[PDB]
């Protein structure tokens, strides 16, 4: 049972302030969501808690353990994974060294435990019977899947997912989702900010509303769609 | 063990084609030199397509580390704009561990241009030479032009012929003035040996045979009344190539082991300057990894230009040291290795310069 | 189409503008480095960064297609990337409508290219190099390497340095006799051209009677000479071709032309200062065809690298195919249009193919 | 006016993309074109806009034949094109911007082109920010002025790529606005967008494009109730 905590956040760019005093919190086994408008301090903070912008007030720790001044590969190693938006599949190399590649570089697996582990992330994923095609050569479905078994070879108890239902058919969101409740069935802490009001707050059980860099919400789908100042500045007033 | 010969792959194959371009481009500035040489009349326009031929090792020992820079740089960039080095970076690889897997392709290019540098460029230059003077395609003497004057390096040695004739014999008159550059003040060295017939011969033995059928030397210099009439026979004079001397010197030529017994600072300075061109390969490799981080609003050919004008000037930079080095102001015990740690120094602040942010940083709060 | 035109025009000018002034600064900062090479006493750090300033004028006329084709390029790839372009041509504006407004500045850049290069370059490139030989040559009788020689009837001359309003500086004559004796060796600090005078002022001769004697230096404080080097030949000789004016470029052909000699080498100048406008309509025509074809998308540092590419690919043929024409037996013509008309084919196959 | 995309094809490297597809924008009608993102639905679309050379089919415009006149020509026949990016002009002002394309029609003179710019700055509310800089608005402002410049060249038929594309809830309800002043004037709009809720309510009649072929058409009721439709591109739990 871990607990990612973030702590009094705050960014200024140039000489404006876009994120103030911003406080999250994901446990372990737990879906989150980061909403807000989009000139909001949404994706500042998104990236600060990932550790590709660095927060200028504020503390982000994992377990008791300052991982705001430690790089990425800091946080990576302290148990934070992340999954970027656009396709990041090594085009080069085959299905099954994408999760070799990761499973290598693994202190505490030898070699048949690195084996094990390649057939256990590719018979649990679905992705065995293309165990050698090259990633270039992968449908966004199964793209998607060996990015996340790419993710899950390194063993992370946190993955920060960007924009997951970003230009998907209504159907491939079926896939995506399935996807979130088996990471969140294996225990990891899943974080999604996205611009997909609906299908985040369905999948969430817990989200976040940051606009003007402040938090203004916080809650489940009910609380967040019963609020007035969600819907005054968010959502509108005829938002289902 | 799987990323480091994915990335080895990927710096290889950029460095190959890139290399391979600038060596297209070295040469045809070259060949446009040699041909406008040739059009002046001072070439043989057959041979050269062996001159060109060995000076590619040359070329290409100063390629290889710009290729291996543009390399680098071209196949991270790819790598950073795709997404596809955030999840490296994301998954636990450090950044000394991307430094230590680009030091492989590295040393493999360090060896070539090693090899080339202490045993193919040398070989390359002399047999250029050997060609250029004793084969003599043409001496500028075989292009003579009646009325009209010709002249070397700094006017010092002006040759004419007032009457031309295929025979080349019994030319009218030879005004040749073989001016020293340096001969005290007494004797300003300045010499005119005029004949009646132009003695032009076979050429052979000492490259370019000329003697004074009749002779009339003077070495009076006209400033003062001090006159040295010789009215006797002038004798043979060897004339060399001014073209194959002027851009090939014999440091240029001498094999590599005999540099370092040498005690003539020209030698010692050449050694040191061929146990360089492997050493900018491994700089420009520890400088390559920090500047190919690149954003989508950036791409990967923005640091291009300014990475070959760094190149030039690292290059023009030690050639300079080189000269103040052989020249014997500069003591030779420092040589061309504080230029080489200038550089060194450089890619060491372009490295750190994340890490020192970050450190930084944390002690402020 | 008022308000269009004037957007197109400034933002490709001002790009060009820019472009010219960096790649200048380039060419001068690597003139001088190349220049150091040969600093002495008599030429110091003053007079060589003096020379390079001096050949500011000719640097940017001779690169002015380089920065128009590279300045082209970005200054519309600016529009192009910002998808302004696609919105002019769903209004109804058509591609040859937006080549004409790009053209419509490039026209007047190109006069002003003309007009520098036939009345401010060959000025400033005299007063530039008449400068370096009057520094680098005053030493003694053989000293500079920017000297002249001539031949008179037994006389020979050695002129140091050539300064534009007819004054010699280093004469040097040597007057042999019929059996080759020297009769007479002098050597004058400066002259003058007055008609058919020439005055030999600070002239010590060295004359030597051969019939057994010693050479008796004598100090003439002033000598005429009857010289037949006219000045205004005496600059041209002394000049690069390609640094001559236009109309000094013909006359000197036609000179050169009455008398028989090859003039196969200022015809290629001539050629090329004077098609110059033709080339750079080809290179920008064949940058917006790149513009509206590969690189509609590209960022701005692919466009730079691209034109700097294909600038140095150009200027490399067309050096190569100068003396080619010379050693090989065919027109100078060919080797100014050559170029230009494949870059033409190409820009207009890549702007029908859209 | 009505146009009219017939027997529309495009095969590219190999492949084929395009096979037969056919559609029928009337005036005064909004038309949706969804579809998978992989199959024939945006190479249509740009078909249509002239970005891509059709390989075989006509595109009529009321009478007029305009499958083989450019993008120029068919937008001198009235069709228009609004790009999903950003494409204000960042150097010219507001009302600079619309002028810059009123000054292009040739059947107005001076005063015509003033009257017509006053009535496009008083119509869609941006008289007060008429001397912003372009690169200086915001989204909302900036696709008002967007909008505006591309009725400032009288076209009959807009065709909205990706209007609802990375837009809060707030702004949907101004951009169905606008496109719902826009059908008031009798201008033929048609839209293609992954937002498969908005467009389907905006929208009047759809077209699905799905492996090349239009395997469905219909309001919006219609449209969802389809059994292919709901197997290929919406699937069984959509709404
Ligand atoms: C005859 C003359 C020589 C040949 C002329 C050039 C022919 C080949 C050039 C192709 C350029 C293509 C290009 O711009 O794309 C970059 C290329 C592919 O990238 P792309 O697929 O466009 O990515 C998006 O990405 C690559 O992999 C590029 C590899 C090509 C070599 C890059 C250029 C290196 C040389 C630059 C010289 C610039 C001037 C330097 C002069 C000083 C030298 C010391
Ligand atoms: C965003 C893009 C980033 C790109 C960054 C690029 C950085 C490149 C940095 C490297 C620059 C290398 C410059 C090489 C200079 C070579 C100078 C040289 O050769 O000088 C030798 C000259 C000869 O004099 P000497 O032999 O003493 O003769 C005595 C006469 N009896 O000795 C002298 O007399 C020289 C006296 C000094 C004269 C001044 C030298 C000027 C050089 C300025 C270079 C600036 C480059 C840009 C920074
Ligand atoms: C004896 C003569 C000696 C000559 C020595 C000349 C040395 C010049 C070397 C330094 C020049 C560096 C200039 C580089 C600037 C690049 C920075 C940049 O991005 O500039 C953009 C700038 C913006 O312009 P802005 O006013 O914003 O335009 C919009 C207004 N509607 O754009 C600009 O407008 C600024 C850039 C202007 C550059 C002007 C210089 C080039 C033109 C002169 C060419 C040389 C010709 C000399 C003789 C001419 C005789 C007629
Ligand atoms: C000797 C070679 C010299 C080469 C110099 C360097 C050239 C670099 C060219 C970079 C620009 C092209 C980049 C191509 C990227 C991949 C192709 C692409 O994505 O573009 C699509 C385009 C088809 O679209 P469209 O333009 O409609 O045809 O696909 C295309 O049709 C691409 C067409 C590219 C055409 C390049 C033409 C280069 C012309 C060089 C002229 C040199 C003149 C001087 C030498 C004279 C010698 C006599």
């Amino acid at each position: 049972m871990a607990t990612l905590k973030a702590q009094h956040l705050a960014k200024s760019y140039k000489g404006r302030q876009v994120v103030r005093d911003v406080s999250m919190s994901i446990d372990s086994g737990q879906i989150v969501g980061l909403l807000g408008p989009n000139g909001a301090g949404k994706t500042t903070c998104f990236y600060m808690i990932v550790g590709l912008v660095q927060a200028d007030q504020g503390v982000v720790r994992i377990d008791e353990q300052n991982v705001t001044h430690l790089p990425m590969h800091g946080r990576a190693r302290a148990g934070i994974g992340y999954l970027p938006q656009e396709a990041s599949i090594f085009r080069k190399l085959s299905v099954s060294d994408n999760i070799m590649a990761i499973l290598e570089t693994r202190s505490d697996l030898d070699r048949n435990g690195r084996k094990e582990a390649l057939e256990g992330l590719l018979q649990e994923f679905h992705i065995h019977h293309i165990r050698d095609n090259l990633g270039m050569s992968l449908s966004g479905g199964e793209r998607r899947r060996v990015e996340i078994a790419r993710a899950l070879a390194s063993a992370p108890k946190f993955i920060l997912l960007d924009e997951p239902f970003a230009g998907v058919d209504p159907i491939s969101v079926g896939d995506i989702k399935q996807i979130i409740h088996h990471l969140k069935a294996k225990g990891i802490g899943i974080l999604i900010t996205d611009h997909n009001v609906r299908e985040t707050l369905d999948i969430c059980e817990t989200a976040y509303i940051v606009n003007d860099g402040q938090l203004i919400a916080e809650g489940d789908a009910e609380s967040i769609l019963a609020n007035d100042l969600v819907k005054e500045v968010y959502l509108g007033h005829e938002f289902r | 063990m799987i990323v480091f010969r994915y990335l080895s792959r990927e710096v290889l194959v950029t460095m190959s084609a890139v290399s391979a371009v600038l060596l297209v481009i070295i040469m045809s500035g070259r060949f446009i030199k040699y041909l406008a040489q040739a059009a002046q009349g001072l070439l043989d326009p057959g041979s050269l397509f062996l001159i060109m031929a060995f000076r590619i090792p040359g070329f290409l020992q100063l390629i290889l580390p710009l290729g291996l820079f543009l390399g680098i740089l071209l196949a991270y960039g790819r790598l950073y704009l795709e997404s596809e080095m955030t999840v490296l970076s994301a998954t636990g690889m450090s950044q000394k561990r991307l430094l230590g897997y680009t030091m492989a392709p590295a040393l493999l290019v360090a060896i070539l241009v090693a090899w080339l540098s202490l045993f193919l460029a040398p070989q390359g230059i002399n047999q250029f030479a050997l060609l250029l003077n004793k084969q003599d395609t043409l001496t500028e003497f075989d292009t003579l032009v009646p009325g009209r004057f010709q002249a070397m390096r700094d006017g010092t040695r002006v040759t004419y012929t007032e009457e031309l004739s295929k025979d080349r014999g019994e030319l009218a008159g030879i005004f040749i003035s073989q001016k020293d550059l340096n001969s005290s003040n007494q004797e300003r060295g300045i010499s005119i040996l005029v004949a009646e017939k132009g003695t032009q011969n076979i050429q052979a033995d000492g490259s370019r045979y000329l003697i004074l059928h009749n002779g009339y030397r003077y070495d009076g210099n006209p400033g003062q009344a001090n006159y040295r009439a010789i009215q006797y026979d002038t004798y043979g004079v060897m004339l060399p190539k001014p073209e194959a001397s002027s851009e090939v010197s014999e440091r240029d030529a001498v094999p590599t082991a005999d540099l370092f017994g040498s005690d003539n600072p020209r030698y010692q300075a050449e050694l040191q300057w061929r146990l360089s061109t492997p050493l900018l390969v491994f700089v420009v490799t520890l400088l390559a990894v920090p500047l190919s981080r690149v954003n989508p609003r950036q791409g990967r050919f923005l640091k291009l230009l300014p990475a070959i004008l760094l190149y030039m000037g690292y290059l023009a930079l030690l050639i300079a040291v080189r000269g103040q080095l052989d020249k014997g102001k500069i003591p030779m015990a420092i040589g061309l290795w504080w230029v080489h740690g200038l550089f060194l120094a450089i890619g060491l602040l372009l490295f750190y310069w994340e890490p020192l942010r970050l450190k930084l940083a944390s002690s402020r709060a | 189409m008022v308000k269009l035109d004037r957007y197109i025009g400034v933002t490709v000018f001002v790009a060009i503008l820019a472009v010219l002034g960096v790649i200048l600064g380039l060419a001068l900062l690597f003139a001088f480095i190349d220049e150091l090479n040969d600093i002495s006493a008599s030429y110091g750090i003053g007079d060589a960064l003096r020379f390079i300033f001096l050949t500011a004028p000719r640097r940017a006329y001779d690169m002015l297609p380089m920065a128009a084709l590279i300045g082209c390029l970005v200054g519309l790839g600016t529009l192009a990337s910002n998808s302004e372009l696609t919105i002019m041509r769903a209004a109804g504006v058509s591609l040859s409508r937006i080549v004409w407004a790009v053209m419509k500045p490039m026209l007047v850049l190109m006069l002003a290219g003309i007009l520098v290069g036939e009345y401010v370059a060959p000025w400033t490139e005299n007063i530039a190099q008449s400068g370096r030989a009057l520094a680098q040559g005053g030493g003694d009788s053989q000293s500079s390497k920017r000297g002249l020689w001539h031949r008179q009837g037994r006389e020979y001359i050695h002129i140091n340095a050539v300064q534009p309003n007819g004054v010699l500086y280093g004469v040097t004559r040597y007057r042999f006799d019929e059996q080759r004796g020297l009769e007479s060796a002098s050597f004058a600090k400066r002259a003058r051209f007055e008609t058919d005078h020439w005055q030999l002022e600070e002239v010590t001769t060295t004359l030597l009677h051969p019939r057994e004697k010693r050479s008796e230096v004598v100090k003439l404080p002033t000598e005429r000479w009857d010289a037949q080097l006219s000045p205004q030949l005496l600059n041209t000789v002394v000049m690069e071709p390609e640094a001559l004016s236009i109309s000094g470029l013909w006359q000197y052909i036609h000179y050169l032309a009455d008398q028989g000699l090859n003039n196969n080498r200022y015809w290629l100048a001539f050629w090329t200062k004077v098609l110059q406008p033709l080339v750079t309509a080809a290179l920008v025509l064949m940058a917006i065809s790149f513009i509206f074809g590969p690189l509609r998308s590209v960022t701005l540092g692919q466009r730079i690298f691209t034109g700097v590419l294909v600038g140095f690919v150009f200027r490399i043929a067309q050096d190569l195919l100068g003396p080619s024409s010379l050693v090989f037996d065919f027109p100078p013509l060919l080797a100014v249009v050559i170029p230009a008309s494949i870059c033409a084919l190409a820009g207009v196959w890549l702007l029908r193919r859209a």
